């Protein structure tokens, strides 16, 4: 089950 | 920008003995960076029936994929592998040893 | 016992034209269950087990949601980091990511990991403890500050003690007959002969799961890594490992050498001879 959110660098 | 040079082995799915369907194998592991070229070749020449696996990597980050083919051994056939890579001046040829 | 689940997500820029190639891919210990690629028809999160077929149309459209959001996020960073580098807006470049979690033997939260590589090399990673950010280099440590601000870390801590962790549960259940099954090492060796004084050993492993295996060979009841040759583990393409390796022998002496298997599918350690 996949993360939700993600962040860039 | 680092470059890895493939490790390559060719095997077979099961035990082989000419004459039944089995599968041939050339798994690539350890490179980078992803793109690669991969052919699966009977009697030196190309096989076009050929499926691979999705792209994934190791701890270390290296990438692997597995190449195969559904193929049947004989005593006189020949089967090998044959890799290309940006590490690769001179494509490289791995053949098929069962007697391994 | 232990069990884990992983995701692996690749991007690769192609300079030129379009967006990047990007490829993502889910395990369960050592079997695939889903994948992505943009270069596929479907666009969409696709099984790639029976036992996840199952699940319904809301997990397979919010999969894919989060996974289409994953790509773009890939692909504002190769923006960035080819600017932090100050690299030029030709060549082409791969950003990596790797994240899970895994279980001990009742199921319950072990440890957790999640990092980030730049062309192959070390970015930025979480620490075990789950609360910091180890960053290999200084464009790395402009990213660590971002993160921190903005509570990456809290996020992700809560997602890999809580979510993944709950849902690997869900897979192993909804999948026991394959994912809690150990397949034992069927072993056997062979034999030959390079000279007319001098043989070799080969002690096979295969059809076994999970991929975790030891293969030694014993001279006298003695450990022995001289002129021994141990292949790579590697997937025999049903879902299944193979691995040999090789001795050495002087002719006639086979019967000094025996070889041991070691696999969590075997009560106890299995013993070949000639």
């Amino acid at each position: 089950c996949i993360n939700g959110v993600v962040w860039t660098v | 920008m680092i470059q890895r040079t493939p490790k390559i082995q060719v095997y077979s799915r099961h035990p082989a003995e000419n004459g039944k369907s089995n599968f041939l194998n050339c798994y690539v592991s350890g490179f980078h960076p992803s793109d690669i070229e991969v052919d699966l070749l009977k009697n030196g020449e190309r096989i076009e029936k050929v499926e691979h696996s999705d792209l994934s990597f190791s701890k270390d980050w290296s990438f692997y994929l597995l190449y195969y083919t559904e193929f049947t051994p004989t005593e006189k056939d020949e089967y090998a592998c044959r890799v290309n890579h940006v590490t690769l001046s001179q494509p490289k040829i791995v053949k098929w040893d069962r007697d391994m | 016992g232990s069990h884990s689940m992983r995701y692996f997500f690749t991007s690769v820029s192609r300079p030129g034209r379009g967006e990047p190639r990007f490829i993502a891919v889910g395990y369960v210990d050592d079997t695939q269950f889903v994948r992505f690629d943009s270069d596929a028809a479907s666009q969409r999160m696709e099984p790639r087990a029976p036992w996840i077929e199952q699940e319904g149309p809301e997990y397979w459209d919010g999969e894919t949601r989060k996974v289409k959001a994953h790509s773009q996020t890939h692909r504002v960073d190769l923006g960035t980091l080819r600017g932090y580098y100050n690299q030029s807006e030709a060549g082409s470049h791969t950003v990596q990511r790797m994240y899970g979690c895994d279980v001990g033997s009742d199921w319950r939260f072990l440890r957790g990991y999640h990092q980030y590589a730049y062309d192959g090399k070390d970015y930025i990673a979480l620490k075990e403890d789950l609360r910091s950010w180890t960053a290999a280099d200084m464009a790395a440590q402009t990213t660590k500050h971002k993160w921190e601000a903005a509570h990456v870390a809290e996020q992700l801590r809560a997602y890999l003690e809580g979510t993944c962790v709950e849902w690997l549960r869900r897979y192993l259940e909804n999948g026991k007959e394959t994912l809690q099954r150990t397949d034992a090492p069927k072993t056997h060796m062979t034999h030959h002969a390079v000279s007319d004084h001098e043989a070799t050993l080969r002690c096979w492993a295969l059809s076994f799961y999970p991929a975790e295996i030891t293969l030694t060979w014993q001279r006298d009841g003695e450990d022995q890594t001289q002129d021994t040759e141990l292949v790579e583990t590697r997937p025999a393409g049903d879902g299944t490992f193979q691995k040999w390796v090789a001795v050495v022998v002087p002719s006639g002496q086979e019967q000094r050498y025996t070889c041991h298997v070691q696999h969590e599918g075997l009560p106890k350690p299995l013993t070949l001879r000639w």
